[PDB]
């Protein structure tokens, strides 16, 4: 792959973007399949 | 219980809550056909909202007299799960996020332009930062001890008064 | 060309800067051309007589305005049936329906109810008729002319005091402790004993019959033997009507605890033993420093002397002394951020523990007064650091306090800044993020999913002091505790009954939506603090301006080189942290007034449920409580709300225009002025008319100032109207 | 006149499928005031396989778009005598631009 | 080296920018360049002038204007040739700009340094140390 | 007049001279900086504290300080 | 009540006031 | 910024030593340590005695105990005193 578009990716706007909505992604992923924990279950 | 309150899975106003919240969505699954789309959406909701109750009922949680539950954060072990533990996992995180972030801007300190390794992230060489995350206690404690993680007051810039 | 005779700059400027500046400047003495210290003491000294006497003149008007136009007999006869008039209107813009509508309190003219509680402190010390109100506002215009006359004599050749006299901190301390606080406190004691508590038990005592009048039946023989607990026997029973002579004592020191059962205020037998106990202490206290006979501390000696040997605080107070001592500012900052904290525990003991009879039935004067000293305290705590700022910039010598306390305190500003910076930010992320959770949560129809902290270590404080609520079952809620046991024989019983009654404020229930508030008042007392001490520690210098001393505390900025400097004075952080102290009086205010109008309405369930959100605090608190004052006037009438209805939107007008002088800043309007002036010169039969002084745009500081001012007029005059219109509308 | 228009519907995630309200005819969603399906109809749209070829089209003259703005920079880029062609420009931008465009609507 | 009050002046059509009664009751300030050509400029207060070949004059209210036109005619036009005059009601005309036959970013001999402190900007003495006392915080 | 001040950490660039809209400042001999010349202030009457000089100046604490002052109708730069 | 007597000795001393407070005004200005 | 001024009989009290100057004592400049550390446990002895003697407090307390009770805080400041004495070879 063409390394500066793999030199564009690494700018810190789309790494910004992607980590975070990857970040975002995993929460709404953990509250789809286990919702509602108001508190860790112990 | 603590503080006066009473556990969730015999507060009375707790009850209510779980019952007016059925019947607002059967109320609306009244209006809808029971094969239709609207049917099984709002089916589905009541079944989510029955469970939720269910488990805080029988999770330890305490209701005031609104029926809402109540968090006691004071220390005791008994209500640990509420913001000790919950805290402890937020820390571990935060100095993760704290121990890569610093360790990638030494990093891009030795580089030939350190302001283009700020902007355009070094991705390899950040990502082997992000994992050496899992042990920052212990390796941000060695950090502190073997003088390395704070500087001293006389090779820092500040104001002249 | 010479009203600014204090400063020729101003005096030779040729634009209408040089009056608003003149006036601007007016009480800055330090800065007047030719300014010695003896001159800057002296004119002080006059001005402090100057402004005792417009006290004195204040509280005499409030006095005679009562006397004339008010219905204090009436009152008195009735307390809570009758509504206090404070003077009466003559307003001839008025129509027909308002002269109706204002004829309220029993009267046959338009009055002003009063919100000022004069009515219940007049009456609890003794006050009965319209003529010892009068002769009281009788007194006060003669004590201001005292004053008046006093502060003139003292600026007299021969009666002009020394610097020696104005720095003699050990007379002065003696004297103020003893005669100004204690004595006084003293005298205010014998009043009670020898009138409020009389007349609260139906016998008059005037200065016809107080020499003939034992306070006491013994009378003064107990007090020469050492039976003193002879005073505080047959205290005023519980079916005690103040006032009259039915189910009173004859007690006049007690230390009962708790509340008159029928006035649901302190005991005036407290009171009275509360003052005499103060009072001697205080008396006490103003013995400690050496002035004339050889005993006595010299306050140099002690601040020297405490330098803790770890050697942690450096030289410790070594020539702190002279550093207070020299700095009026840092004096007053001491003063102010001394009297800002009482003001604040006036504001919270006054609601909580009421002293005047028949007060905290009165819904409307117990908010009044409430907001009323809050906003006081912090004008006043803004004031402090200000001075403080004001301080390090002009009055602070470095190398008077090489290694101090203060010299050690800019050694470290860095380190006290950025951590007011991080516990600020610590407390807004999570207080904000937990109130927008509950907002979510709630909105999408699940209010279970809200986090919802108990406020334990505050309900365990209340039950320590005996709160039987939460069955923390601690200390003196503990019945068989050593605290509990030692307190028996005296106040437990009485404050007791008093603290698990609910049906007062003391130590008022709480939960998670108190849990919350007060982590957002945490936030904005950090974040004020903030501002502040960013303003005082960097104060005398930065790395944007490293000469920033030799510019002042006011001045604009530096430029639009190094980036930018914009509001980098001292001032400008003053500026600043006023927005941040309006904020948080408002959310204390609005907590005190949310939390106490449910609770007067029988429904606190409303506060505990719609405060965990921010919605519950715009429906439930601010448009719910509208409607009475926004309907003060309408196209069907009027009611005598309608001046609040009015003072609401003129609130609003002021504050808005304040936006105009913080958002547009000076180059857009000194190029309309331009114009302006060019259209002048140029109109006929209007070019006859010239002006004396240019016109010119205002300043860029003195905006900053205007804006200020409109905005915290505008906060005021709002909440005002809005504390005392609803919570009148409602009565409740 | 009983059914109110909604074209965006919710996933259910955080309880925040309570957005997706009775709109009528069988229906949850979002309820939306673009005023699309007054426009449809008076287009004459009255089915949704209609609406389908709409949205083709639109995304082929989207990648049509991306593509001339990339060819017009990159492959073939007008001079500036091109540009400065005002009587040509408001010619062809009144007459083929607004005139054949209310023409063809008319149409 | 005095003010030719004869001077003609750029071909101009007015402008409200001009100056108002402050120029002939306090203060005028006027400006004399070299032209070679019969060329367009921009006035400080407005629009466009036109400046003749040959000597020009012109009168503005404010220092700054003159200045503003002499560092444009200096920098488009390439004349060097201006000097700027201050005007009193009284009749008397003072020359100002540049003061002395040579420009101020260019050293000459006989000027004399106002405002120059012997150290660096650090080294002033604090507010307090100069509190009643008359002495200057430039040490 | 506004106040004006050179300190002895000139490194005689011109730059504050040349940036001065008022020709407040000028450049005179001296012996202290490589240069062998260092800015002056010798007509603040005429300064209205626009601070271009000190925006010009490249040393790193401003050699030449503007103080502001008392404002007449020139340090207002008022055309009325 | 008051009487309009007692509302004169009021207005009498408060200009023994007025008096005292412009002379106290005018020693401040000097 | 004009002489401040302090009372006569002020002298300096300012140490950087192990224990402050016997002058920070005022009158008791001369007590040996010995003779404030038998002063410090006899007030805290005697203050405490006081003090639990009245702690259920009554409208008839004792006045000596009352002011018997005021010895424990004394008796604080008779150890120091007692410290800065002996650390000056007193
Ligand atoms: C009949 C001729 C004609 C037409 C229709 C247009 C149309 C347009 N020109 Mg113009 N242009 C023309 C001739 C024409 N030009 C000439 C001769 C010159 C040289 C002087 C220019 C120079 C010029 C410049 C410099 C610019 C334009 C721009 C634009 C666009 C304006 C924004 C807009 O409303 O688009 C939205 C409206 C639409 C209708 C979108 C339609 C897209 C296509 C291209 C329209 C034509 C399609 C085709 C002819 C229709 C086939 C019908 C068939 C099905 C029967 C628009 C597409 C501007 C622009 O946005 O650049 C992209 C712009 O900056 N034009
Ligand atoms: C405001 C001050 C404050 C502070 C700082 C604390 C701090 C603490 N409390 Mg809490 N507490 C407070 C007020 C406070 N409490 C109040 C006012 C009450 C009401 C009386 C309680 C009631 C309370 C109970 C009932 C208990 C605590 C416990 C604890 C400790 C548990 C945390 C831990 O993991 O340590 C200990 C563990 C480790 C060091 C390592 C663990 C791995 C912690 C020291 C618990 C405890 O263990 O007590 C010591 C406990 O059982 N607290
Ligand atoms: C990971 C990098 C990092 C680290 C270790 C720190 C460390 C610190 N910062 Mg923060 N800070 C950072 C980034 C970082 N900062 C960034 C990016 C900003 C701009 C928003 C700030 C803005 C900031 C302010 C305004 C303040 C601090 C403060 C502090 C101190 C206390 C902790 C705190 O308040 O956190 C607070 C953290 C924030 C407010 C923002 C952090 C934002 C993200 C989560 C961190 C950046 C992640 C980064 C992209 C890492 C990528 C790594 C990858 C390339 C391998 C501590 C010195 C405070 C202080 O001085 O108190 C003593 C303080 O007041 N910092
Ligand atoms: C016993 C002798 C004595 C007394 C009574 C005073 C009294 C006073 N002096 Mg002092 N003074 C004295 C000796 C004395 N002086 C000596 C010996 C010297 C020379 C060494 C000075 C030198 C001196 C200077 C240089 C100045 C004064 C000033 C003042 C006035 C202070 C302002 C004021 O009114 O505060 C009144 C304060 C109180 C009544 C106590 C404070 C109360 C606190 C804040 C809280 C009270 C709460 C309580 C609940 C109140 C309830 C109110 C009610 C509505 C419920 C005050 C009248 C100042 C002044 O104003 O000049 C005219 C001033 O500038 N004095
Ligand atoms: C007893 C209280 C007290 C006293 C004696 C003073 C006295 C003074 N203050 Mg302080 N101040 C106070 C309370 C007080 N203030 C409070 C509560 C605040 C917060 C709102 C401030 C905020 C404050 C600022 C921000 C400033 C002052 C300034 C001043 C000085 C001049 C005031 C002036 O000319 O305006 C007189 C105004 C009029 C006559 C027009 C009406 C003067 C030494 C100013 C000063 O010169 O300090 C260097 C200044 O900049 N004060
Ligand atoms: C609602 C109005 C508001 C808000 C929220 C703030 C917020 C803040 N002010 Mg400001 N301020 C305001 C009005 C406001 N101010 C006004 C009117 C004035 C008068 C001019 C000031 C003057 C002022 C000064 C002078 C100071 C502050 C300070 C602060 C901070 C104090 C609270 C804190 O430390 O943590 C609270 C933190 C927050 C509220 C941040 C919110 C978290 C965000 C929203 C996360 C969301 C991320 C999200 C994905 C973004 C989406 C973007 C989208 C395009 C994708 C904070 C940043 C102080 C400061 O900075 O100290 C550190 C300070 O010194 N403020
Ligand atoms: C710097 C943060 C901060 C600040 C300024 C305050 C300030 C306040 N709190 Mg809050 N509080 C905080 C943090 C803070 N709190 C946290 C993190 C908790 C745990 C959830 C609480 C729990 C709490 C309760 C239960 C109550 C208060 C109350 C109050 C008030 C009275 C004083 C008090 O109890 O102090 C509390 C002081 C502390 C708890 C000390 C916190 C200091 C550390 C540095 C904060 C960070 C700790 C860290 C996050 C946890 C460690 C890890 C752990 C999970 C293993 C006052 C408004 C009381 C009140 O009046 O409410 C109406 C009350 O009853 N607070
Ligand atoms: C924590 C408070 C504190 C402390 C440590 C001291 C300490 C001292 N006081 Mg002070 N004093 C205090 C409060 C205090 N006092 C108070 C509240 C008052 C007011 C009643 C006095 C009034 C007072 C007087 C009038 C005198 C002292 C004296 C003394 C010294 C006598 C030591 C002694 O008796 O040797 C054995 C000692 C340095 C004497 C002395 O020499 O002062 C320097 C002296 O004459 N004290
Ligand atoms: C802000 C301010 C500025 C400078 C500093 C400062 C001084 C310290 C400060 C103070 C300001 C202060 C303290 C200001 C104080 C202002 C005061 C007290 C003003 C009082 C005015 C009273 C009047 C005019 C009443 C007059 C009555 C009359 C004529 C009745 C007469 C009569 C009637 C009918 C009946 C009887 C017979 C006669 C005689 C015929
Ligand atoms: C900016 C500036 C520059 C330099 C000069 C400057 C003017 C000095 C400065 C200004 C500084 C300023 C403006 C400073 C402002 C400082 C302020 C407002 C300090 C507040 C102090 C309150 C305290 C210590 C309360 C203590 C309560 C206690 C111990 C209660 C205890 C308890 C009791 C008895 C009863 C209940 C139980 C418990 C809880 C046990
Ligand atoms: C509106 C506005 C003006 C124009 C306002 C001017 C020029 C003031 C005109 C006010 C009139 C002439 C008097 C107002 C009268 C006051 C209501 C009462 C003042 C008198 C008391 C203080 C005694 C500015 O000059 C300005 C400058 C810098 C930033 C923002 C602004 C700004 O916003």
């Amino acid at each position: 792959m063409d390394s500066n578009f793999l030199k564009y990716l690494s700018t810190a706007p789309v790494l910004f973007t992607v980590w975070l909505s990857f970040t975002a992604s995993f929460i709404i992923e953990a509250n789809r399949f286990f919702p509602d924990m108001l508190y860790f279950p112990m | 219980d603590v503080a006066g309150l009473t556990p969730c899975g015999e507060s009375k106003e707790f009850a209510r809550r779980l019952d007016g919240s059925v019947k607002k969505l059967q109320t609306r699954l009244s209006k809808y056909e029971a094969g239709t789309p609207p049917a099984l959406a709002l089916q589905k909701q009541i079944d989510k909202t029955k469970n939720r109750f269910d488990r805080y009922g029988k999770a330890g949680l305490l209701c005031g007299t609104d029926g809402l539950p109540h968090l006691i954060t004071d220390g005791r072990w008994t209500h640990s799960g509420e913001f000790v533990i919950p805290g402890l996992l937020f820390l571990y995180v935060a100095g993760w996020i704290g121990w890569v972030g610093r360790s990638y801007v030494l990093f891009a300190r030795t580089a030939d332009k350190p302001t283009e390794k700020e902007i355009i992230i070094d991705v390899p060489v950040a990502l082997s930062f992000v994992s050496t995350g899992f042990i920052w206690p212990f390796s941000a404690f060695k950090e502190f001890t073997s003088g390395n993680l704070i500087v001293p007051a006389d090779e820092i810039t500040v104001s002249p008064r | 060309t010479k009203f600014p005779k204090f400063s020729q700059a101003l005096a030779q400027d040729p634009a209408t800067r040089r009056i608003w500046y003149g006036l601007a400047t007016a009480h800055d003495l330090e800065s007047h051309d030719g300014m010695t210290e003896e001159n800057l003491y002296q004119k002080i000294f006059a001005s402090h007589f100057g402004h005792l006497a417009v006290i004195f003149l204040w509280t005499s008007g409030n006095l005679f305005h009562v006397a004339w136009q008010g219905n204090f007999e009436q009152w008195v006869l009735n307390p809570l049936k009758v509504k206090p008039i404070a003077h009466a209107i003559w307003d001839p813009h008025f129509g027909q329906p308002a002269v109706k509508a204002f004829t309220k309190g029993g009267v046959s003219y338009p009055v002003n109810i009063a919100t000022s509680g004069v009515y219940h402190w007049w009456y609890t010390i003794g006050m009965r008729s319209n003529t010892d109100l009068y002769a009281g506002s009788l007194f006060l215009l003669f004590l201001a002319g005292v004053f008046l006359f006093a502060g003139w004599l003292h600026l007299q050749p021969k009666f002009r005091p020394g610097l020696s006299w104005f720095k003699n901190n050990e007379s002065r301390l003696n004297h103020h402790l003893s005669g100004l606080f204690g004595f006084s406190s003293l005298a205010w004691s014998a009043h009670l004993i020898h009138v409020a508590i009389p007349e609260a038990r139906g016998q008059h005592v005037c200065w016809d019959n107080f020499t003939k009048v034992a306070p006491h039946p013994a009378g003064l023989q107990p007090f020469f033997t050492g039976n003193w607990g002879a005073y505080a026997a047959s205290p005023d029973t519980t079916n005690h009507i103040f006032g009259t002579s039915e189910g009173a004592g004859t007690a006049i020191l007690t230390f009962l605890g708790g509340f008159h059962p029928q006035t649901q205020a302190l005991w005036l037998t407290d009171i009275a033993h509360h003052h005499l106990a103060i009072g001697v202490v205080f008396i006490f206290a103003g013995h400690m420093y050496r002035t004339n006979w050889g005993i006595g501390h010299s306050l140099k000696e002690i601040l020297d002397a405490h330098r803790p040997p770890g050697g942690r605080l450096g030289a410790g107070h070594k020539g702190i002394f002279e550093t207070l001592t020299n700095s009026l500012h840092f004096q007053l900052g001491l003063a102010l951020a001394s009297l800002g904290v009482i003001t604040s525990l006036v504001a919270q003991h006054m609601y909580a523990l009421p002293s005047y009879a028949f007060i905290a039935k009165d819904y409307v004067t117990q908010s009044a007064l409430y907001t009323h000293h809050q906003y006081i305290a912090g004008f006043l705590m803004v004031g402090a650091f200000a001075h403080g700022a004001i301080f390090f910039v002009r009055d602070y010598d470095p190398e008077q306090n090489k290694n101090n306390v203060l010299a050690r305190i800019l050694d470290h500003k860095e380190a006290i800044i950025s951590h007011l910076s991080w516990v600020s930010l610590f407390l807004g992320f999570h207080t904000l993020g937990i109130y927008v959770h509950n907002d979510v949560v709630v909105a999408f129809g699940t209010p279970e999913k809200q986090i919802l902290v108990e406020p334990v270590f505050a309900q365990w404080i209340q039950a320590s002091s005996g709160k039987a609520l939460y069955g923390f079952d601690v200390l003196l809620s503990s019945t068989n505790s050593v605290a509990a046991n030692a307190s028996s024989n005296i106040w437990l019983p009485g404050w007791l009954e008093a603290i698990n009654s609910g049906k007062n404020s003391l130590f008022l229930p709480i939960g998670p939506g108190d849990f919350l508030i007060h982590h957002a008042i945490a936030l904005a007392l950090h974040t004020t603090t903030l501002i502040l001490v960013k303003g005082a520690l960097d104060a005398r210098g930065s790395k944007l301006m490293p000469d920033k001393k030799d510019f002042g505390y006011a001045f604009p900025c530096d430029g639009p080189g190094r980036g930018g400097t914009c509001d980098i004075s001292a001032w400008d952080a003053f500026y600043l942290s006023m927005f941040w102290m309006l904020n948080t009086i408002g959310w204390v205010t609005f907590y005190w007034h949310w939390k106490h109008i449910t609770i007067w309405q029988g429904n606190a369930g409303q506060f505990n449920e719609s405060s965990t959100y921010i919605m519950g605090w715009l429906r439930d608190y601010l448009w719910l409580n509208s409607s009475p004052l926004i309907n003060g006037y309408n196209p069907f009438g009027m009611n005598s709300l309608s001046v609040w209805s009015w003072m609401f939107l003129f609130g609003h007008l002021i504050w808005a225009t304040g936006f105009m002088f913080l958002i547009s800043w000076r180059g857009y309007w000194q190029e309309l002025i331009e114009t302006l002036v060019w259209a002048h010169e140029r109109t006929p039969l209007a070019n006859l008319v010239r002006w004396k002084d240019k016109p010119v745009a205002l300043s860029i500081v003195q905006a900053r100032l205007v804006g200020l001012i409109h905005f915290t007029a505008g906060y005021i005059f709002t909440y005002a109207a809005f504390v005392i219109a609803s919570t009148t509308g409602k009565f409740g | 006149t009983a059914v109110k228009p909604s074209a965006q519907v919710v996933w259910p995630i955080v309880g925040q499928e309570v957005l997706n309200g009775d709109v009528g005819g069988g229906f949850q969603g979002v309820q939306v005031t673009s005023g699309f399906f007054q426009i449809w109809r008076s287009s004459g749209i009255t089915s949704e396989v209609e609406l389908y070829w709409c949205a083709l089209a639109g995304l082929i003259m989207s990648g049509l778009m991306i593509f001339a703005g990339w060819f017009h920079y990159h492959k073939a880029a007008p001079k500036l005598e091109w540009f400065q062609n005002a009587e040509s420009m408001l010619n062809h931008h009144l007459s083929g631009l607004l005139g054949l465009g209310c023409l063809s609507w008319a149409g | 080296e005095t003010l030719n009050l004869q001077i003609p002046s750029p071909t101009f059509e007015g402008s409200t920018g001009g100056w108002l009664r402050a120029a002939e009751v306090e203060e005028k300030y006027a400006i004399t360049w070299t032209s070679p050509k019969e060329q367009v400029f921009e006035m400080p207060t407005g629009g466009a002038a036109i400046m003749r070949q040959g000597e020009n004059l012109l009168y503005l209210a404010r220092k700054e204007q003159c200045l503003a036109l002499a560092t444009q005619v200096k920098n488009s036009f390439k004349i060097t040739d201006y000097k700027v005059y201050r005007i009193f009601p009284s009749g008397e005309v003072q020359y100002l700009h540049p003061k002395d036959g040579v420009f101020p970013e260019k050293v000459n001999a006989g000027r004399v340094g106002v405002g120059n402190v012997s150290h660096s900007i650090g080294k002033n003495l604090n507010p307090a140390q100069i509190k009643f006392t008359s002495k200057s915080f430039n040490g | 007049s506004h106040s004006v001040k050179v300190y002895d950490t000139c490194i005689g660039c011109t730059q504050c001279v040349r940036a001065c809209p008022c020709d407040v400042l000028e450049m005179v001999s001296w012996d202290g900086c490589k240069a062998g010349q260092i800015a002056s202030a010798p007509r603040t009457e005429d300064c209205i504290g626009c601070k271009r000089c000190e925006t010009a100046c490249p040393t790193d604490f401003l050699s030449v300080r503007v103080y502001l002052g008392g404002e007449t109708t020139r340090s207002m730069g008022l055309a009325y | 009540m008051i009487s309009d007597t007692q509302i004169f000795i009021a207005l009498i001393l408060a200009l023994v006031s007025l008096v005292l407070a412009i002379r106290l005004g005018r020693a401040l200005y000097q | 910024f004009s002489p401040v001024p302090s009372p006569e009989g002020t002298k300096e009290t300012y140490w950087e030593t192990k224990a402050p100057s016997s002058d920070v004592l005022g009158i008791g400049a001369g007590v040996s340590s010995g003779n404030f550390a038998a002063a410090s446990v006899f007030a805290a002895l005697v203050g405490g005695y006081c003090t639990g003697q009245v702690i259920p407090l009554t409208v008839e307390p004792n006045p000596l105990f009352l002011a018997g009770s005021f010895l424990l805080p004394y008796s604080w400041a008779l150890h120091v005193a007692a410290w800065i004495q002996k650390n000056n070879g007193k």
